[PDB]
């Protein structure tokens, strides 16, 4: 939600020359529940009328701030979609079967691209704001499973030879504990941006 | 269906070609905070691909070991995708085209 | 305050430097962080057989 306000001044007169004040005290401001923001919604605006104090006097001032939320299902269908999607399509390589080597790198490696395209596009399409924002931390752990999914691969890979009982073992424990760590993080996520 | 790593790959980067399609896509609408028909298509479209590769995921999952599963279940895809995709095609253009 | 020699004469200057300092947390994720993960990916290439 982001409080923008707009702040009206004398510039020269103190208060013991002009005072101001809302005419009505209420209803001075109108027109505002017609507007039709693109990206947010106005659900309140408040009005405040005060003296501000200073060195050489105080002066009068008036306020009307709006409190703008914005749309999040635009969000939502744009950029977290996608992402988890391409997250649960990384783990579809878990039920391809081991000996499937070309397989289950062209997934995992494909998804790692692809999640590097959809963050490096969102980079785009986003605001340039260069400090980091929630958006930017979802993308982040999205890229952060599937690079997890390749290497899980990678280990199964390695130590199957040796050990196939250890390695399918690893297999069905990824298989069930990918989905319930990634559900963990998304209600942690939106329970502490919510 | 014993062609693994070429359904794979074909799923996968089918599923890549669509992601790049919705992104270079959503670069001509203005940011509205809600779906728009073309939206709609796209997401739509997007979960038939994801689908598919489900679907596959399926088939290789029970190939070498319910046969007759895995057989029967592409037999009855192939019939049931596009036969769902065309009617949500004629259902969507109906709808919009009329308003 | 300093003095500005010029070809039209000798002027005032008083002079206000701003000292900014970048902030890095962006970069970090945006670029840093992705690059050594998928340097750390390349890498593990080696344990395939
Ligand atoms: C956007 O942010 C501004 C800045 O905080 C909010 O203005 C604040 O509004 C509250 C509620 O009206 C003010 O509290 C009031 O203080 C006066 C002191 O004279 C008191 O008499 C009232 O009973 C009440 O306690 C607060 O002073 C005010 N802050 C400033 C700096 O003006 C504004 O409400 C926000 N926009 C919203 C919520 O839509």
């Amino acid at each position: 939600e982001q409080n923008c306000t707009l702040e009206i001044e004398s510039y020269g007169y103190t208060t013991d020359d002009i005072e101001f004040y809302w005419r009505g005290d209420d209803n001075a401001v109108t027109g505002v529940t017609k507007i039709e923001l693109p990206q947010f919604s106005i659900v309140d605006y408040k009005l405040i009328t005060k003296k501000v104090v200073f060195s050489t006097g105080s002066y009068p001032r008036l306020s009307l701030s709006f409190k703008l939320k914005r749309n999040i299902g635009y969000f939502i269908l744009q950029t977290y979609m996608p992402s988890i999607l391409i997250t649960i399509l990384s783990w579809v390589s878990f039920w391809i079967n081991y000996d499937a080597s070309a397989a289950r790198v062209a997934l995992g490696i494909t998804t790692v691209l692809t999640m590097t395209t959809i963050n490096t596009h969102l980079r785009e399409t986003l605001p340039k704001i260069p400090y980091v924002k929630a958006i930017d931390m979802y993308l982040m752990g999205c890229f952060v499973f599937v690079f997890m999914a390749l290497l899980e691969y990678a280990l199964v890979n390695y130590i199957f030879f040796s050990q196939p009982a250890r390695a399918a073992a690893i297999d069905r424990w990824s298989r069930i504990f990918f989905p319930v760590v990634f559900s963990f993080f998304n209600i942690v996520y939106w329970l502490y941006y919510v | 269906r014993e062609s693994v790593p070429a359904r794979t790959v074909f799923g996968v980067t089918t599923v890549l070609t669509m992601t790049t399609l919705s992104i270079s896509a959503r670069n001509s609408l203005p940011k509205v905070a809600y779906a728009t028909a073309m939206d709609w298509f796209i997401a739509v479209c997007y979960a038939f691909v994801f689908s598919a590769l489900i679907e596959f995921a399926t088939v290789n999952y029970f190939t070498k070991s319910q046969p007759a599963r895995a057989a029967k279940i592409d037999r009855l895809s192939r019939i049931a995708f596009p036969l769902l995709f065309g009617i949500f095609n004629l259902v969507y253009w109906a709808t919009y085209l009329n308003r | 305050s300093g003095i500005v020699q010029s070809s039209t004469g000798e002027y005032v200057v008083m002079t206000t430097h701003f000292h900014l300092k970048r902030k890095i947390g962006y970069f970090v994720i945006q670029t840093y962080l992705p690059c050594i993960m998928t340097v750390i990916l390349s890498q593990v290439s080696f344990w395939l057989n």
